[PDB]
This record gives structure tokens, C-alpha cells and sequence, in this order.
């Protein structure tokens, strides 16, 4: 069953030996204990959440803005807890869920600032030699959110 | 002794799952440049366009000017961000 | 089109959600004809809905001018000094109420194109990528083909 | 001249596999043809009597006094 | 990469059914749950008419075979009750 | 992080000289690496109009 | 001439190798099909366009429930190249009126009558 | 002329406010400006599809570049992050690649770790314990 070391004897990639799950689950317990100490003692600075707000993933810190292409049917000024946060990072650690994080772990708040419409947005169709020329002008509603805080909790 | 990437240059990446297996905790503090890895601080239109081309390693064509129709279409108060 | 129109970046007026929320709409100026068929739905808006509206937001000062107009207008003025003049010409009361609440809910910023759908002012937390992130250093800072 | 790549063969093959499993699941009916007969004749008849019924109930709408008089509001004024 | 998601019983598109698209996106900061999403109400209407159709077709299958068995039993009773006198 | 606006902007878009020894190498397989570093397509900051290409010294 | 194609019956007779391949039982078969249009009816004959309209499959990638009776199977044999068929398997029962709203048909082919959104 | 048309300056000016930045007589003459303004609006609506397309290939170029910095290739990264039930998208991964390269490095470590568990799992075939990051979170 031996093959002598030729060019095509072995596969060209170097083999990795993945660690055994006893020392690896123990190692993960050490790491989650470290990161949970950083969340307990407040070592982190500012956070950024990836939030699956609406239909798309917005990468978000605190104190910023998101322009969303639908009317949320809330009053301007109302606070909102964004569920479906799915990544939370700080400077020295992150947390990512499968696929979402626990609601007891991360709390992302956001107020509604303004409920505008878009700029008028032209929808023109034209086929040549056919006298086919249609024109429509569309403004979608929009709301702007101001992400107030990404507060994190020691629940690991 | 396994490392999924050579945790040497950007940050020391230490992955973890939690006990429930639902969240992946990554722990990655920064790798400082060592003091050993450092050096101490040491203590006419034709030929002008060739000289600028050879100085900034670009071609000659962006040093020739452009007409007023292109100079005045330009937005002189562009929107700023961040 | 976007190249013919001006564009801008998404912003607020004075960081309008951070500390508190401030209603960006200062003044409304309704002008409604007494006898006139175009300001009928304006008339029934002043009679039915403008007092309820004026109580639902007291930071808005509302002027109903009621002159002989031939087209009635609403003139919203905003805290940053913008003026949106819109017509309430031949509109029903419900259409005027959704228009006036539309002007209330928004801010004085232009309805020109917004470039990005977001505005972080601190986009980077771990430090933005420069081409010497993700590179290893060498001993004594050498470069390729450096002898000593 | 146009030739057949490996994309096209693998795509054609996975359509053939979906097809073969369609052949499998059509090969074992839950009923015979004698058993199925008339087993849904009532629901089909009531469904067509609904189509028939919406067809034969077509007529102009009601005309009202309040609409015609409500056009007089176009000259409502103030006092 | 969705053929993997078919191996695991998940939706082939992560924007299909599951936790990213069917939990509510937002709540009030007090903790009042939001009014429901329009697409989630539409989608639950689609799932419910689908479920009504599964139940309806199942009942027509079962009552179909039961009525066939009455026709076969009564044919055999008309066989045995006409072999006499 | 914590740079000012101008040296962060300088640091990101600054262009890097690469060395590339072409001894016993095929010219197209050098040309692929050289082409990627000439367009700036090895940078995550890449855009066509933003002009973030580098220098490739092939010896 | 291009005409309508009959398909012989030996094509639709399973072999025990196929019962080892797919997950089927020749005795006690399944009641409900799940049919899904996955290939356009355009550039297909007009009869196949009609059968797709009868079966309720004008949207692609949308499942439809059918009966496993020989009439519905005859229409499915006409358009078997455009569709995909799976057995509707039901791990728990068919939904009663309590569980009527809280169902979800999963991608495996099973129809679960309690669809929480919580992990196990 | 009983009623000839008074209000024709404004129809012209409805077209020509869109042409004020063209070249040649297209910004001036109505007959030329109509063909170019129509043709600009047709491009303006067909370019919505190309805006979406070109952002996505731009994100794949940025994820490709930043993951080649860590040795991975783009198909390896995206495949083995799908396989970790990290359902981030391309926009978010490109923006983390630029602005948060430690989170991107740890995601490259999670995807190459999962890639190697896929290798070692699909090498030693048969009943074995699954990998640690290979486990899936069942939702019911």
C-alpha cells in the first residue's frame, strides 16, 4: 500500500490534523469564559451590530442612520427594538449567531426620525418602430432610523 | 497546536462555540508590531508633462488641460460625508 | 434621472434622534378661499381636522389665512429654514390630511437623491483596512533584496 | 459549430435525475380507476354551480338619491 | 449555496421559511410586540389555504374509498340475495 | 484606528511596490498575479474609478 | 411531424432497486403529491401549457398539492418533464382545526403542523 | 384658428428641463432633446437592474480580494459560511472586509476551520463523531 514520495504520490495540499473534541471543547470553554468576562467587566468600547432589519442586513453602530424603503407605520420619535441582530462585534471580540443572536444577549434600539418619500423616480418604456412609449413617475415611502444604542449582556 | 489561519499578523483569532452551540464567539485581540521588527527613523508644457508623468508614474494625458465646457460642468460644492 | 438631478448624503438636522426627537416642522400656512370650489376640501379640513391636528403636535404653529384664493396652498416651513409649498387644490379632506401628516412627519432636507442608504459617522471600529493590515512584518524591517 | 461543455452535461444530467424520480412517484397510485370514479362529483358540480351562479347574476348596480344630490356640494361655501 | 440547505431540511433560499424571515423584525422599546408584517400575514394565508387543501383532498380520498367499499359490499349482497327462492 | 482623517485616507489608498521574481516561471501565470496587483483587485477597497493600483517589479 | 407523445406503461412500473433508491413502498403508497413547475411552459406545446394551467402551476417553484389518483397522474404524465413530484409525507397527522394556521410545509416534503421558530 | 394652443412653452419646457446638461443642440432644440431625453429615461430604468448587478460583482471582488489576503478563495469562504449557518450576505461581508478586518479574519478562520472539518469528515467516511463547528442548529 506504500507509494514512494513522487510528485503525484500524495495530494499537493498539506494535511491538517484537526484537534480532538475533548481539549477543543475545553478550549472553547476557556474562550467563552474570557469573552464573558469582557462583557461583564465592560472592557469593550463601542459595538457594531449586523441587523437583519426589514429585508436586508444593515451593518450598524450606535449613533447612526439607516434609510429604509417602506413606511413602518410608526410615529416619528418612536423607539424600536431591532430584533434579528446576527453579528455583534467589538474591538477585541465578536459574537455571531446561527443565524440570529439571542434576544437576551443583544439589544439594539433605534428611533424613527423622519418619514419621507423618495426623490421622484421615472419609469419609462419605449420600443422602437412600435409607437410604444409609456411613462410613470414613482416615489416610494421611506423612513430614517437613528440607531441609539447597542447594549450587550453577559449571557453566554 | 492547530491554527485555522496563521494567527501572526493581524489579530490572534480564537474561535469558540458556546455550550448551547448556537453562537460562535470569536476572540481576536490585536497583534502589535514587535520592537525587533522595526527600523530606526533615518536622520515648457512638453517636458513639464513628461516630468510629471515620470514623477507620479501616470501617463501624460491627465496633465493636459480641458476646455471650459468641462471645467464648468464640474460640481464645485460637492456633498461631503463623514 | 440621477445625473441631471443633484444628490446628497443622508443626514439629520441637528442629530435629531440622539438626545431627543424634535419635530422639524415649524409653521403651516393654509390659505383657503371662502367662496371657491377648489378650496372645498380645504374648508372641510379647517372645520373638521385642523384643530385635532393642531393639538396632536403643539410645536407646530398653524396659520389659516382664508383670503380669496383661486388655488389653495399649504406652506410648510421647517426648522432648518426650508419651505415646501404644496397645493391642496381640489383634494378631499382625507387626501389633505395624509398630505399634512406627510409634511409633519418629514424634515426640511431636500427630496433630491440620497446617495447611500445609511450614514455612519464612525464606520470602522477595529480600524479601517490599510494595505499593511494583513501583512506580516520582517526581522529588522527589511524589504526584498535587502542584504543587511 | 457549437459544442457541449461539462456544464451542459451536468445540467442535462440533473434534469434527467429529476425526471427519473418523477417516473418513480407516478408509478404507484393510491386508487385504481374504478375506485376514483365519482369520488369528487359533488364538489365539482357545486363548483360549477358557483361559476354558473356568478355568471347569471350580472346586472347594473343600484342608483341612489344621495349620490346625485351629493354632487351639489361642489358649490358648498362658507358663511 | 442552497443544495446544502436542502440536505439539512432548511429552505433552499435562506430568505425562505425559518427564523430570518418569520420572526418580527422589530418591537417597541417598551416590549410591546409590533403589528405583524404584511408579508407574514399574506404568507400565513397562503400556508393556511394550502393546509385546507391538504385536509380537503385527504377527506375526498378517504370518503372516495369508503363509498367504493359500500358499492362493492352491496354488489356482493345483491349477488347472495339473488341466489335464492 | 484613531488616526486623523487625512492620514487614514493616505494610508488606505497608498500604493505598494511588489517584487516578483520570474525565474523559471511561465509568463501568463506571472501576468495574472501582476495584473491583479496592477488593477488594485487585491485590495478590499477596490473600485475602478478610485484608482488604487500598485506597482509590480518583475525581475 | 411533432405530435403528442404517448408513453408506454413499462416506463411507469417500479423496480425493487428503485424502492431501494427512493423511499417508497409499493404497498400502502402515498395519498398526496407535491408538484412544482421548474421548467417553463414556453417553448413547449400548447397542450402542456394547458395542463400546467389546470394543475395550478403557473408560478415556478411554488408547490401544489394533488391527489395520487390515475386522472391526476395522467395529467402529470403529460407534463412530467416540466414538474417535480414528491410525496406529501406527514410526520404528525393532517392538521385539525386547532393546528390549521400554524403549519409549514418544509423543503423535505413533509408538512409539519406545529411550526415554532425556536431551536430544538 | 378658433382654439389654437396657448400653453406650448410649458410642454417644451417639461422636456427641456431634463436636457439642460446634454451636449450639442440636444440641450436646446426640442426635436433632438426629445429623442435623447426619452432615450435617457429608458437607460435610467434599465440601469436599476445593472446597479444591483454591478454592486454584487463589486462585493464579490472585494470579498475575493480580502479573502485571498487570508489564503482562502471566494467559493471556499461563502460555501463554508453557509455551512456554519452564518447567513450574512455579500454587502455585509464586503463592508466588514473594509472596515472590520479582524471580524473578517475570524470569519475567514471560521470558514477555513469548517472547510477542514468538511475535508476530514468527508475523508474518514462512515459513522464517526461530527465536527464541532459542523453541527447544525435545528429549528422546529
Amino acid at each position: 500500500g506504500y507509494v514512494p514520495k513522487t510528485s503525484l504520490s500524495s495530494p499537493p495540499w498539506p494535511e491538517v490534523v484537526l484537534p480532538d473534541p475533548v481539549e477543543e471543547t475545553r478550549h472553547h470553554a476557556e474562550v467563552v469564559k474570557k469573552v464573558n468576562e469582557m462583557i461583564v467587566t465592560g472592557q469593550y468600547g463601542r459595538l457594531f451590530a449586523v441587523v437583519h432589519f426589514a429585508s436586508r442586513q444593515w451593518k450598524v453602530t450606535s449613533e447612526d442612520l439607516i434609510l429604509i424603503g417602506n413606511e413602518l407605520d410608526l410615529a416619528c420619535g418612536e423607539r424600536i427594538r431591532l430584533e434579528k441582530v446576527l453579528l455583534v462585534g467589538a474591538d477585541n471580540f465578536t459574537l455571531l449567531g446561527k443565524p440570529l443572536l439571542g434576544k437576551d444577549l443583544v439589544r439594539v434600539e433605534a428611533t424613527v426620525i423622519e418619514k419621507t418619500e423618495s426623490w421622484p423616480r421615472i419609469i419609462m418604456r419605449f420600443r422602437k418602430r412600435k409607437n410604444f412609449k409609456k411613462k410613470r413617475i414613482v416615489t416610494t415611502p421611506q423612513t430614517v432610523l437613528r440607531i441609539n444604542s447597542i447594549e450587550i449582556a453577559p449571557c453566554l | 497546536t492547530y491554527s485555522p489561519l496563521p494567527d501572526d499578523y493581524n489579530c490572534n483569532v480564537e474561535l469558540a462555540l458556546t455550550s448551547d452551540g448556537r453562537t460562535i464567539v470569536c476572540y481576536h485581540p490585536s497583534v502589535d508590531i514587535p520592537y525587533e521588527h522595526t527600523k530606526p527613523i533615518p536622520r515648457e508644457e512638453g517636458p513639464m508633462i513628461e516630468q510629471l508623468s515620470k514623477m507620479f508614474f501616470t501617463t501624460k494625458h491627465r496633465w493636459y488641460p480641458h476646455g471650459r465646457y468641462h471645467r464648468c460642468r464640474k460640481n464645485l460644492n460637492p456633498p461631503k460625508d463623514r | 434621472t440621477a445625473r441631471g438631478t443633484p444628490s446628497r448624503f443622508l443626514a439629520s438636522v441637528l442629530h435629531n434622534g440622539l438626545g431627543r426627537y424634535v419635530q422639524q416642522l415649524q409653521r403651516l400656512s393654509f390659505s383657503v378661499s371662502r367662496d371657491g370650489a377648489s378650496s372645498r376640501g380645504a374648508r372641510e379640513f379647517v372645520e373638521r381636522e385642523v384643530i385635532d391636528f393642531a393639538r396632536r403636535n403643539p410645536g407646530v404653529v398653524i396659520y389659516v389665512n382664508s383670503r380669496p384664493c383661486c388655488v389653495p396652498r399649504v406652506v410648510a416651513e421647517y426648522l432648518n429654514g426650508a419651505v415646501r409649498e404644496e397645493s391642496i387644490h381640489c383634494k378631499s379632506v382625507e387626501e389633505i390630511s395624509t398630505l399634512v401628516q406627510k409634511l409633519a412627519d418629514q424634515s426640511g432636507l431636500d427630496v433630491i437623491r440620497i446617495r447611500k442608504p445609511f450614514h455612519t459617522d464612525n464606520p470602522s471600529i477595529q480600524g479601517q483596512w490599510h494595505p499593511f493590515t494583513n501583512k506580516p512584518t520582517t526581522f529588522r524591517g527589511l524589504r526584498p533584496r535587502e542584504v543587511q | 459549430p457549437r459544442f457541449v461543455s461539462l456544464r451542459a452535461k451536468q445540467n442535462m444530467i440533473r434534469r434527467l435525475e429529476i425526471e427519473a424520480e418523477n417516473h418513480y412517484w407516478l408509478s404507484m397510485p393510491y386508487m385504481t380507476r374504478e375506485q376514483e370514479r365519482g369520488h369528487a362529483a359533488v364538489r365539482r358540480r357545486e363548483a360549477f354551480e358557483a361559476i354558473k351562479a356568478a355568471a347569471t347574476s350580472k346586472f347594473p348596480p343600484h342608483r341612489f338619491i344621495a349620490d346625485q344630490l351629493d354632487h351639489l356640494n361642489v358649490t358648498k361655501k362658507w358663511s | 449555496g442552497g443544495q446544502w440547505r436542502l440536505q439539512q431540511g432548511l429552505a433552499a433560499n435562506p430568505s425562505g421559511y425559518g427564523p430570518l424571515t418569520e420572526l418580527p423584525d422589530w418591537s417597541y422599546a417598551d416590549g410591546r410586540p409590533a403589528p405583524p408584517m404584511k408579508g407574514q400575514l399574506r404568507r400565513k394565508a397562503e400556508r393556511e389555504t394550502f393546509a385546507r387543501r391538504v385536509v380537503l383532498l385527504s377527506q375526498e380520498m378517504d370518503a372516495g374509498l369508503q363509498a367504493w367499499q359500500l358499492r362493492q359490499q352491496k354488489l356482493q349482497e345483491e349477488q347472495r340475495k339473488q341466489e335464492n327462492a | 484606528s484613531s488616526f486623523s482623517r487625512a492620514p487614514q485616507q493616505w494610508a488606505t489608498f497608498a500604493r505598494i511596490w511588489y517584487l516578483l521574481d520570474g525565474k523559471m516561471q511561465p509568463p501568463g501565470k506571472l501576468a495574472a498575479m501582476a495584473s491583479i496587483r496592477l488593477q488594485g483587485l487585491h485590495k478590499p477597497v477596490y473600485h475602478a474609478l478610485s484608482d488604487c493600483g500598485d506597482h509590480v517589479v518583475i525581475m | 411531424k411533432f405530435t403528442r407523445s404517448r408513453i408506454p406503461e413499462k416506463v411507469f412500473q417500479a423496480s425493487p432497486e428503485d424502492h431501494e433508491k427512493y423511499g417508497g413502498d409499493p404497498q400502502n403508497p402515498h395519498k398526496l403529491h407535491i408538484v412544482t413547475r421548474i421548467k417553463s411552459t414556453r417553448r413547449r406545446p400548447y397542450w402542456e401549457k394547458d395542463i400546467i394551467k389546470m394543475l395550478g402551476l403557473e408560478k415556478a417553484h411554488t408547490p401544489q398539492v394533488h391527489k395520487n389518483i390515475p386522472s391526476v397522474n395522467a395529467k402529470l404524465k403529460v407534463v412530467k418533464h416540466l414538474i417535480r413530484i414528491k410525496p406529501l409525507k406527514l410526520p404528525q397527522g393532517l392538521p385539525a382545526e386547532e393546528n390549521m394556521s400554524n403549519t409549514c410545509l418544509k423543503s423535505t416534503g413533509e408538512l409539519v403542523v406545529q411550526w415554532h421558530l425556536k431551536p430544538v | 384658428l378658433r382654439n389654437r394652443v396657448t400653453d406650448r412653452y410649458f410642454r417644451i419646457q417639461e422636456v427641456l428641463k431634463h436636457a439642460r446638461h446634454f451636449r450639442g443642440r440636444k440641450n436646446r432644440c426640442y426635436r433632438l432633446a426629445v429623442r435623447t431625453v426619452i432615450r435617457a429615461f429608458v437607460k435610467c430604468t434599465k440601469a436599476r437592474y445593472l446597479k444591483k448587478k454591478n454592486m454584487r460583482t463589486l462585493w464579490i471582488n472585494r470579498i475575493t480580494a480580502a479573502s485571498q489576503e487570508h489564503g482562502l478563495k471566494y467559493p471556499a469562504l461563502i460555501g463554508n459560511l453557509v455551512k456554519c449557518q452564518v447567513e450574512l450576505n455579500r454587502k455585509v461581508l464586503a463592508d466588514l472586509a473594509i472596515y472590520e478586518p479582524k471580524t473578517f479574519k475570524s470569519l475567514a478562520a471560521l470558514a477555513s476551520r469548517r472547510r477542514h472539518e468538511g475535508f476530514a469528515a468527508a475523508l474518514g467516511d462512515g459513522k464517526e463523531p461530527e465536527g464541532i463547528f459542523s453541527r447544525v442548529v435545528q429549528y422546529h
